[PDB]
């Protein structure tokens, strides 16, 4: 299965067709994770960041209900390699999950947490690429918005060490202004 | 504005003229061949 | 491999077990010279 | 399916005789020189 | 590149002022063309006193 | 000369923006006039992003222009044509050569033209049925694709191939006007069995994403 | 059903034609 | 290519008998406009490369 | 006796051998690696070949 | 007395790997190949040799 | 190589079908390099490789060496015709295992080869035969 | 022109101006040439372009 999935997918141009391609295939429903995994990987382990593989993933959620949770887990499953991967294919991913997440396929993110206590420098980059492209979208003032609904919590905060490092970090970032608040609550 | 230019209008009495009404008998001076060599070479 | 002749003529003989095949269309099958 | 000889060689006649084809590489022909 | 020039085009237009704004009537051109006959028409003495202001 | 030129207006009636540099024919539409429902798509899609605002204001659609096709075909019919002595493994090298000159070049903007795809099969299919000349047959049983498609390390030809890719069809009368979307696809070439043929396309990296991975790549570096 | 898609003929264009209707669609 | 030749022989020799199609008037327009321009830039004419040249 | 015969006759013939020589030249075919991996006799080398064989 | 230089500037291990002008790869050809960079296998790629015997690095070594 | 195996004499007859064997192997391997080599060390092992009577050996030489005189590389196939030449000076014309009728003709168009060491054992082997 | 190249002491890029008065202060706006062929970008207050129409 892993590798028709490859070959379906380099076969194809644009990205409806892959998954044309692999629907009409009709390969096993259950593996609807491991397959998507397959694609997270496929990509991602692929050199630099190509528009095309990201695409698929989200599509290949709308269809059935399940690619989209298929998807949410694969996101979690990072948490064990945040650290462990090396640095260029974070350079792939933080805007990688940036389009799956400007486009809508945010608060899954709250898993997601900032602290000295454990977070991994890959992870550090991870997330910190991951907003310097969903900002690029969005423009800093519809994410104003989605995060003002948010109630991200591990990420925004007691902890006024981490209110430093949160808002500190995100002057490192760069962005650093939706830490507005915070800086109030520090005061 | 373009208070600015070389030039006052080339473009005043230039109404076409005739040279594709005139037929003529003379291979390298028709009309047509003049297009026919404007358009292929280069 | 070797690091309007024979390249082409080369090319025939690798493929030739497919190319030739006892299964085919339509064919009057030959033998060689000798 | 029946079976016809080939009998017809392709050795080029002039490179079999001179050891020379004009052709050079060029040839359509089998070059094999002088057998019998 | 030439295609990154189309792409410096692009976003180039795209960061003028005010661009796409039809509010008040504005209106936008965009325009194509060659120099038809250039080479062809160069004039040599000309060109001669245009290279002596250069080099 | 009025003739050669081309003029596009952009008015309250007209939101398209046309032009044509280069090679590329270039559409704009910006989200301030009707965009109606707002979409991703294929990377034929460039996101023209306002540098102040960081937002995405417009949409340029990319197109590969008449011309450059016109030029491309030429290029194939001048591979055929040109040869007819010399060695298939010659062709093959012919054809890669013009092929990723198309590819390298345009990329993204190949994936949003249907005229490009149907040439380039047409073509994939002349130049082999041409090398299929080469020998004498043209019976398809003598030359699955295995012959044309292993890299010639092994003996084959190595023969670059984009036209075994799905091309999309759907509803002229429609597609003609409104930009409907895909309800079909047509078999761009044959398959011996079901298997697979790599694309091109797939393996080179779009021309917007190496240009945002540039500007990160120069600024990290300083 | 031929709708409007689909070559005239497959006569020139270096494939068999065939027409199958997009599996995923919506 | 005979044609293009010919007609090209043509253009030559007719470029002769009719004298200079930029007339003067123009012609003077250009180069004084060039001067200005390259006068507003500052821009040092190119000199002759000499013997010793370390590029 | 016929076995063995066979075994080693395609390992020895010279005339297989000028046949096998013929068609590298033809093909232009020339190996990389000298010495050959551990050939030998041995008869591992047949006993993958096209038989499915097991070790027990 | 150091040797200082303003700034740092790069290191050398790289700072002269490619080759230099050689030009991008002839008119456009159609006769010259080079579409891939490297070979497909490792067997020429590996090693100059790929057996070579002996124990001297084995029984110095060992110990 | 040369000096120590005419040195052991017959005594190193139990050794030869490694050594052709190898010789051989290598007479393939990656072209430029050792096919030349290779070939120099048939034309020095020759009269080991006769006097100790092995026939089957002699074919090998003399037909597998035979094939290569269609090789383009001059410095190689000098070598080949420097070999065939040492196999001459062994066995006598009428045992050749390529007999000359197929051999000499097979010769004759490689005069034109313009580089070296072709000319010269060419032209040297013909001059063997021919005499 | 000399808008756009700006001042040869601090000159401009490719598209950019010194200031944003610069980029209102005309109606051409981008101006591309790319050997012989010509791009060119115009933005046009209603009044200027009826000016132009009835020229
Ligand atoms: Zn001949």
């Amino acid at each position: 299965f892993r590798r028709t999935i490859y070959l379906a997918i380099q076969s194809s141009l644009d990205f409806e067709e892959c998954a044309h391609k692999l629907l009409k295939m009709e390969f096993p429903e259950s593996q609807t994770k491991e397959l998507c995994n397959m694609i997270l990987d496929c990509c991602a382990q692929q050199r630099t960041y190509e528009k095309f593989f990201g695409l698929l993933a989200g599509r290949f959620c709308m269809l059935k209900k399940e690619y989209m949770e298929s998807f949410e887990g694969i996101f979690k499953e990072q948490y064990d390699t945040i650290h462990r991967l090396e640095t260029n294919k974070l350079r792939n991913v933080a805007k990688m999950f940036a389009h799956l997440l400007y486009t809508d396929s945010w608060s899954v993110l709250e898993c997601i947490k900032l602290s000295e206590e454990t977070t991994t420098s890959s992870s550090r980059i991870f997330v910190k690429i991951f907003f310097q492209e969903l900002c690029e979208y969005m423009g800093l003032p519809k994410l104003n918005a989605r995060l003002k609904d948010e109630t991200l919590q591990p990420f925004f905060e007691d902890n006024p060490r981490n209110t430093r490092f949160a808002i500190n970090f995100f002057t490192s970032i760069g962005l650093g202004g939706l830490t507005d608040e915070l800086r109030e609550h520090l005061k | 504005w373009d208070d600015d230019v070389v030039f006052k209008n080339c473009a005043k009495g230039v109404d076409d003229q005739k040279k594709d009404k005139r037929f003529v008998n003379d291979t390298l001076r028709s009309e047509f061949h003049k297009k026919f060599m404007e358009k292929y070479i280069k | 491999w070797e690091k309007n002749q024979i390249p082409n003529r080369r090319f025939t003989l690798w493929w030739s077990p497919t190319i030739n095949r006892a299964n085919v269309y339509v064919g009057f099958q030959v033998q060689l010279d000798l | 399916a029946t079976v016809r000889w080939d009998y017809q060689p392709d050795i080029c006649k002039d490179y079999k005789e001179t050891g020379f084809c004009g052709f050079g590489d060029s040839c359509k022909f089998l070059h094999d020189r002088s057998d019998y | 590149p030439p295609p990154l020039l189309v792409y410096k085009w692009c976003q180039g237009i795209n960061n003028l002022q005010d661009v796409w704004e039809t509010s008040e009537g504005e209106c936008n051109v965009m325009l194509e063309s060659r120099f038809e006959k250039m080479y062809e028409k160069i004039d040599l003495t000309l060109l001669n006193r245009l290279l002596r202001l250069i080099v | 000369q009025w003739e050669n030129s081309f003029v596009s207006v952009y008015s309250k009636d007209n939101p398209n923006l046309l032009f044509n540099m280069c090679g590329f024919e270039c559409r704009i539409l910006p989200k301030c006039r009707t965009s109606y429902e707002e979409f991703t798509h294929k990377d034929g899609v460039w996101n023209l992003q306002n540098e102040v605002t960081k937002e995405r204001t417009a949409q340029c659609f990319l197109r590969v222009d008449d011309e450059s096709m016109q030029r491309f075909h030429n290029r194939v019919r001048q591979i055929l044509m040109a040869s007819g002595s010399t060695t298939f493994t010659k062709i093959v090298n012919k054809w890669n050569t013009a092929l990723i000159g198309l590819m390298t070049y345009f990329r993204e903007a190949v994936v949003n033209t249907q005229e490009l795809l149907d040439l380039l099969v047409k073509c994939e299919n002349k130049i082999q049925t041409r090398i299929k000349i080469g020998l004498n047959s043209k019976m398809p049983s003598r030359f699955p694709p295995v012959v044309f498609y292993t890299p010639k390390e092994l003996g084959g030809l190595g023969m670059l191939s984009m036209g075994h890719v799905l091309i999309p069809q759907s509803d002229l009368r429609w597609s003609k006007q409104t930009d409907v979307g895909i309800t079909h696809f047509r078999s761009g070439m044959s398959h011996e069995e079901d298997q697979l043929i790599p694309n091109l396309y797939r393996y080179i990296q779009p021309w917007e994403s190496e240009f945002i991975d540039s500007q990160r790549v120069w600024a990290e570096y300083a | 059903m031929y709708n409007g898609i689909g070559l005239p003929t497959p006569r020139g264009s270096g494939t068999n034609g065939y027409v199958q209707r997009n599996l995923s669609l919506v | 290519t005979r044609l293009y030749l010919k007609a090209e022989q043509e253009r030559q020799h007719n470029y002769l008998k009719d004298g200079p199609y930029i007339t003067a008037e123009e012609a003077v327009a250009v180069y004084t406009t060039t001067v200005h321009w390259l006068e507003s830039r500052r821009f040092s004419p190119i000199p002759f490369p000499p013997l010793s040249y370390k590029h | 006796l016929i076995q063995q015969a066979m075994a080693k006759i395609m390992k020895a013939n010279p005339a297989l051998y000028v046949l096998r020589e013929r068609i590298r030249k033809g093909l232009q075919l020339y190996s990389s690696e000298p010495t050959e991996p551990y050939l030998s006799s041995q008869n591992y080398g047949e006993l993958f070949s096209n038989q499915i064989i097991w070790f027990v | 007395n150091p040797r200082t230089s303003n700034e740092v500037q790069y290191d050398q291990r790289l700072f002269n790997q490619s080759k230099g002008m050689d030009s991008g790869f002839a008119g456009g050809e159609d006769e010259i190949y080079n579409v891939y960079d490297q070979a497909w296998r490792g067997g020429k790629d590996m090693a100059q040799s790929i057996y070579r015997p002996s124990k001297n690095l084995d029984k110095d070594m060992y110990g | 190589f040369g000096t120590v195996v005419n040195a052991l004499g017959k005594r190193v007859k139990p050794y030869l079908p490694q050594i052709c064997g190898t010789v051989l192997w290598r007479l393939n391997n990656k072209s430029a390099k050792v096919r030349q080599q290779a070939a120099d060390l048939i034309s020095r092992t020759a009269v080991v490789m006769k006097t100790c009577q092995e026939e089957k050996l002699m074919g090998h030489l003399g037909v597998v060496l035979y094939e290569y005189l269609g090789e383009e590389y001059p410095e190689v196939l000098g070598s080949i015709l420097g070999a065939l030449k040492a196999i001459v000076n062994v066995i006598g014309m009428h045992k050749m295992t390529p007999p000359i009728k197929d051999l000499l003709p097979r010769l004759t168009p490689i005069l034109k080869n313009r580089h070296e060491k072709v000319q010269e054992n060419c032209i040297d082997l013909v001059g063997r035969i021919a005499d | 022109a000399s808008e756009m190249a700006g001042p040869p002491q601090m000159p401009n890029d490719f598209l950019s101006f010194q200031d944003i008065a610069t980029e209102a202060a005309h109606p051409i706006r981008l101006f591309c040439r790319y050997i012989d062929r010509i791009h060119i970008f115009f933005r046009f207050t209603a009044d200027e372009a009826r000016d132009l129409i009835q020229r």
